[PDB]
């Protein structure tokens, strides 16, 4: 399975952002989604998950109401949008493939790809 | 010959030893013997070795030991420090066997509240400042679950005082799974609780303040959660909240206990308010959502009709090897506890055991047989025996395997096994002198003797001892089971005073077939009294009726029961009628008090140590689990009309000692305090003695201070 | 025809009368009657009626009263609460005389703390929340003085805790100008002050904590300040703080006294922190700027070299007529206390009185008499006479007014002036029965008779009263002065068990020729024992070298005297040695304790009340007065071999009881607690008694538990 994720970057507090994650290999719009992050000297924390249809998202209780998730079956597209940065989201973001497409669920520990480095300072 | 006396008792001379192996796996087991050594001990082999010397031991100044499941660490315990009946802090090293070393590079922090291994490898969960912390690896940096802990308002992974005493008993909340890849634990609020102030004096210019949370009868209380983690990525969603059932979750709730069934299936209990209703919940582990589920249809509700449910505590099940069903204990249609089999739904219960007797445990469920505990024997019901069932098998069987072992020397066993139960070890209690044994576990034949007490008993051969006999009374269509102590060269044709200990508190048992030498031995041998204990209505272990007859009713049928027994001793016909005494601790203070006051002019003298005054000044849980709420509408007329004060005309022709420690925590000085009070408002002569910076146990030499001026009273009443 | 009972002590049907004139004017005084009516006496012209009804009194429910200097208000107080030995809160009426009913304007608020009338007109002073407020007229809204008034950390115009209980023995701090032209009031601050918590118990399902702020011996003190302001105009340039002397302001200090003079013109007392230095400063007004100035040259210096400065309290001034010169007691050359006129230096004052004997108190100086209290007749310390001298006449003349006016009925007098000294009142508490009469205040005849007891007389001929007699011995250099008590029908060819009373504390006397019929009087009429009083080493009134003896020496030479006591007393010839006992209360408990157990096989029993066990415990004015600092350069190694706990092995053959209050604020319930701790420790038995909920006094029914328990405790020793 191949995964790349394109976006990110070093941007001041408060500011705003959207990254791209491109899947092959596998068959796409029959899995559910999802985006995670890996903070320095942390573990991997779950951050969104999007249905394999697209009518129903589900957000972490940390980045509610600033995170915003789509996609796209035609491109074979995931988009995620951050706005209202904070300086603490510095991290590196992987896409993650579930094993459901019945309905929403939450992939496990499937396959990782390299991410894409985000970084918030003054 | 000689007699006994009361150094012999404050000094323990003729005490006992017993020998609870420390199993670690199906075929091995840890000791320390009495050169500070740990050894480990091999079965099938027969060889041992030691695995911890006394020089690594004392070294740190350690003084209890933890070994890992991997047998590659072990953790010492340093400067303990108690705090309440079963919690203390204490510092933890942790030393490497392979290298022979203590691990460096990141030490655990002190004092520590409560630190244990996981049961698979070597990953450590401790407590500190009332936060849950967890470590990978020995020598790795912790990882911190909970931060909201605060002292004495928060409390994550240990009980409050109302939990870690009515409630537990135990002084952690946290659970591994199985495998140890969940962790379970509990989160206490208490933020609106109020608070009991007492002053401690110590040593120094000015005194200081102890402040506790403490419910007593109508108070708010707790508020309780219950989380679960994973222990291999704890922040890819962190912890988990357990649903609790819609039917508990519409007024306040308790929570009882938590065992795990599976890596995937976990059992909790809740109790309501009114102690009058019970739930069993399972719930399972939804991989999808990473979350945990438990459908209604997996509910067993437990109900009493007639009282509160359960005995003492709610039972706890045992599940089966298809972790799909499970046996408990409780009522059948008769009012006898017995064992029930459930696989689908309660009524559909199957009964295991039936009869005019109870079960009191369940130890152990293998593939193929039960092990329980019975007082089924010859109908004593102060017995305890170990039964042997067999379960899947095409014919039924049932065996006794304690009942004849030493018929004359041992009736009163307890069980310890091991894993797989390959094997198990019995400990003897009374009425002789107590062994320990280990057995076979597939044939139940004896291996070896553990501890078998020979320096006891060359020590107790010249001392003349007590006579001690065990009968009952019928009076009233009621049966009140006695045990009499006499003195050596006892004569019938003679008059004796007579001494009566009390307890009386429910759900509990008096009479009962243990070895012991104590102050009353003492006060039979040398002095020449005739001690007796009885056990009446409110008791347990004989039925539902004598439980449950005292609901609602406390301190009623007991004194009644009392005074019955002392008639009838009377009518025997070998007991000076003007010499008569009774004496009680916490409860038998309360029911000593209640006997001496109740204008029969039976007893001469009694004596209260730390009794309870009214139930307004108790914990809620133990109170209103037996009374009730104390509203005008519910139990408040009988709240008011119990109370020892109420009584305080009624000592003017009797003699009175009351004794209390000023830093109890359990039953407050405050008891004392108003029973004091009453009785000098009403021009009543008395005797009174406090203990400063004492604890309920009054340990130390106040032990020695309490039972020579106890003998002191004693002696002059009688005199 | 019969002795004494229990219950004729403890119900107090043998209490005698006392009549103190309340007098308003140079020829009219005011009184009680017994149907509750005020009644006002003129005594030039013998005619009465009545200010206030019984009808008035009962309408409010009112206690006390208080007349305006003009009479035309009256203010009746009610709802009386006690709050400490001297303070306490009630609610306060005006009650108009020239219509005929309460006042209806601005009400007073409720409850008040303190009320003052002024010294003319009707101008009213009270505080309220620790606030000071002023009012012109009853019907005018007040003016509030103080703004920075706070509960328990800043007092404006009442003492706080120490300062009322140790230094100024009264419930209020503030003082009239002698025209009504000022007002002058201290302000307490206690903010950083250590607090002592007790518990209340109460009858609350929850006990509640009391604090106080209590500096205990070398601790933190309380900070003072004095304010005088302008009571006509008091918003031109309000309050006004006096100075302080440069040598005062130094370190540490208190405030001793103050007294007006003349509308501009004050004497403030100052006392060091190390309290054998004292300063008496005069201030006077200066109109230019309107403010107080304290000129160097009026400042006067008292110091002791071996010892603390005056008595119990330090001694105040007595201004003569033209108001530039005054009388004060103080010690002279040879070490006894006697009365100096000081005009100008101190070091030129001239002595008045001189002898063997000492002058306890300064009545009134008028423009040509001098009215003072002594003990110099026939030699006998322990009796009260009342002197007149004179001044300013040629020929020096000086009268012993009471000495011969009932010789062998009174000899103990205290005596009540009039203003400009027209007439005044002697009232005699002994040795016979009290006796109170009115005088002339220019011939000194007698002209009526205001009390006699009469009834108490007539109710004394059927009971038989030991007799009591007041002697002295002498050791080696030692007196020791000592009251005994015998039975009646006593024989000297008998033996019987002795009893011995102690207080032995600092500037006191405990043998006096007073009347009482109390305790000890029902022990010797009834039981048939001896009881005996003694004063020694540390008593008061009988010069220098006997007074400060015991100085950083306190609990070693009054224990001495006691025994030296017991000891002639056994040589005397009718005292059985095996019957010895003795008892005292707070200090009196202190040196019980410690003579009980000095290891001299004299005394079976012993009883302390409220005991004393360590200095370290009790307050710092107090300690300090007679101890020192418990610094380790000036008196650290005296602190620690000084207390009872220390002693606790020495207390095996003797019997001990032991009784104290939980909720006493003067000496706390921790002494006791820490002798029962040491006792304990040293496996000791003994006998114990708490009181809960009572302070010092143990009033009420408390007072007949305990003298009752003590009866029985005696009559067991003795028998
Ligand atoms: C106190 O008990 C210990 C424990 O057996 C014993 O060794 C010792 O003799 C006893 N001491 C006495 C009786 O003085
Ligand atoms: C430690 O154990 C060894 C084992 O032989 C023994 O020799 C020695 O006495 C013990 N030392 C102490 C202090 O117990
Ligand atoms: C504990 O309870 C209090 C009120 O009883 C509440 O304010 C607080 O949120 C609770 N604490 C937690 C951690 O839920
Ligand atoms: C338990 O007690 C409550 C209140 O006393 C009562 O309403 C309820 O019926 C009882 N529950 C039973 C008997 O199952
Ligand atoms: C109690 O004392 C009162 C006077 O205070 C007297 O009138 C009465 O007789 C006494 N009563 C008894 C029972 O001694
Ligand atoms: C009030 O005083 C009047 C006048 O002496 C008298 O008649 C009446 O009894 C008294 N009323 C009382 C004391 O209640
Ligand atoms: C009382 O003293 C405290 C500190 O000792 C000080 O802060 C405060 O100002 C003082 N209060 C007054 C002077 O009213
Ligand atoms: C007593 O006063 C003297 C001076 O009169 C002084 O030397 C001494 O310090 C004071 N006493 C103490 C104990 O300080």
């Amino acid at each position: 399975v191949q995964l790349v994720e394109s976006g990110g970057g070093l941007v001041q507090p408060g500011g705003s952002l959207r990254l791209s994650c491109a899947a092959s290999g596998f068959t796409f719009s029959s899995y559910a989604m999802s985006w995670v992050r890996q903070a320095p000297g942390k573990g991997l924390e779950w951050v969104s998950a999007i249905n394999s249809g697209g009518g129903s998202t589900s957000y972490a209780d940390s980045v509610k109401g600033r995170f915003t998730i789509s996609r796209d079956n035609a491109k074979n597209t995931l988009y995620l949008q951050m706005n209202s940065l904070k300086p603490e989201d510095t991290a590196v973001y992987y896409c993650a493939k579930a094993r459901t497409g019945w309905s929403l669920a939450v992939p496990s520990f499937g396959s990782w790809g390299q991410g894409t480095q985000v970084t918030v300072s003054s | 010959m000689r007699a006994l006396t009361l150094k012999d008792i404050l000094n323990g001379t003729f005490s006992y030893k017993t020998f609870f192996p420390n199993w670690i796996s199906g075929q091995e087991y840890l000791h320390q013997s009495a050169d500070n050594n740990i050894v480990l001990y091999n079965i099938e082999t027969g060889q041992s070795y030691t695995i911890l010397s006394n020089r690594t031991m004392k070294s740190v100044n350690a003084s209890n030991y933890g070994l890992s499941p991997d047998r590659q660490f072990v953790y010492l315990e340093s400067d303990y420090s108690k705090l309440w009946r079963y919690s203390y802090t204490a510092t933890y090293y942790i030393y490497d066997l392979s290298n022979g070393e203590f691990v460096r590079g990141n030490e655990l922090p002190r004092p520590i509240q409560y630190l244990c291994w996981s049961p698979v490898g070597s990953k450590l969960a401790y407590v500190y400042q009332n936060n849950i912390y967890l470590k990978q690896r020995p020598g790795d940096p912790p990882f911190q679950i909970t931060f909201n802990g605060r002292e004495n308002k928060i409390f994550n992974g240990i009980p409050d005082w109302v939990y870690e005493e009515e409630m537990l008993a135990t002084k952690y909340a946290l659970w591994w799974s199985p495998n140890g890849k969940f962790l379970a634990y509990a989160e206490f609020n208490d933020t609106d609780i109020p608070v009991i102030a007492y002053s401690y004096y110590g040593d120094e210019q000015y005194p200081r303040t102890i402040n506790i949370p403490y419910p007593k009868a109508g108070a708010k209380n707790p508020v309780v959660r219950i989380f679960i983690i994973d222990t291999t990525y704890p922040a890819y969603v962190g912890p988990q909240e357990v649903p609790v059932p819609a039917m508990i979750a519409s007024s306040d709730y308790y929570f009882s206990w938590l065992t795990w069934v599976t890596d995937e299936r976990v059992c909790l209990q809740w109790l309501k308010r009114v102690q009058n209703v019970s739930v069993l919940s399972i719930c399972d582990f939804r991989e999808d959502w990473q979350t945990w589920d438990c459908p209604k249809t997996q509910e067993h509700i437990e109900e009493s009709r007639t009282g509160w449910a359960g005995g003492f505590f709610v039972s706890t099940p045992v599940f089966s090897y298809d972790a799909i069903s499970y046996y408990k204990i409780f009522s059948d249609k008769d009012g006898y506890k017995h064992i029930h089999y459930i696989k689908d739904t309660v009524e559909n219960a199957i009964q295991i055991t039936s009869g005019k007797w109870e079960a009191i445990n369940i130890f152990r469920v293998t593939q193929d047989s039960l092990f329980y505990s019975s007082n089924e024997f010859e109908e004593y019901p102060g017995r305890r025996n170990i039964y042997r069932i067999s379960i899947g098998s095409y014919p039924p069987s049932k065996k006794c395997v304690t009942c004849h072992l030493r018929k004359e020397r041992c009736q009163y066993y307890t069980a310890s096994f091991s894993d797989y139960a390959k094997y198990y070890a019995l400990v003897c209690y009374g009425p002789g002198i107590p062994i320990s044994t280990l057995h076979d576990g597939r044939t139940d034949q004896e291996i070896k003797i553990l501890e078998e007490n020979k320096e006891l008993e060359n020590a107790l051969k010249n001392i003349q001892l007590p006579k001690e006999e065990i009968k009952k009374l019928e009076v009233d269509e009621i049966t009140l089971w006695y045990k009499m102590i006499l003195p050596p060269q006892f004569d019938r044709s003679k008059k004796y005073p007579l001494l009566i200990q009390v307890y009386g508190g429910p759900c509990s048992q008096s009479v009962r077939s243990v070895f012991a030498v104590n102050w009353i031995s003492y006060l039979a041998s040398k002095e020449g009294m005739v001690i007796a204990l009885v056990d009446g209505r409110g008791t347990a272990f004989q039925g539902d009726k004598l439980l449950y007859a005292v609901y609602r009713k406390l301190g009623v049928y007991e004194v009644e029961d009392q005074i019955t027994a002392v008639r009838k001793f009377i009518e025997m016909g070998f007991i000076d009628e003007k010499r008569i005494a009774i004496w009680g601790w916490s409860y038998g203070g309360y029911v000593s008090s209640l006997a001496l006051a109740s204008g029969t002019g039976l007893f001469k003298c009694g004596i209260a140590v730390a009794p309870v005054s009214s139930w307004e000044y108790y914990a809620s849980v133990y109170t209103e689990r037996f009374m009730g709420l104390p509203t005008k509408d519910d139990n408040l007329e009988h709240y008011k009309n119990s109370t020892v004060m109420a009584r305080a005309e009624y000592f003017r022709n009797v003699d009175y000692l009351l004794i209390h420690g000023t830093a109890d925590d359990n039953v407050h000085f405050q008891n004392s305090a108003q029973i004091a009070k009453a009785l000098v408002n009403a021009q009543v002569d008395f005797q009174a003695m406090w203990y400063s910076d004492q604890n309920h146990g009054l340990s130390g030499l106040s032990t020695n201070h309490l039972y020579t001026h106890m003998t002191h009273f004693l002696k002059q009443c009688f005199s």
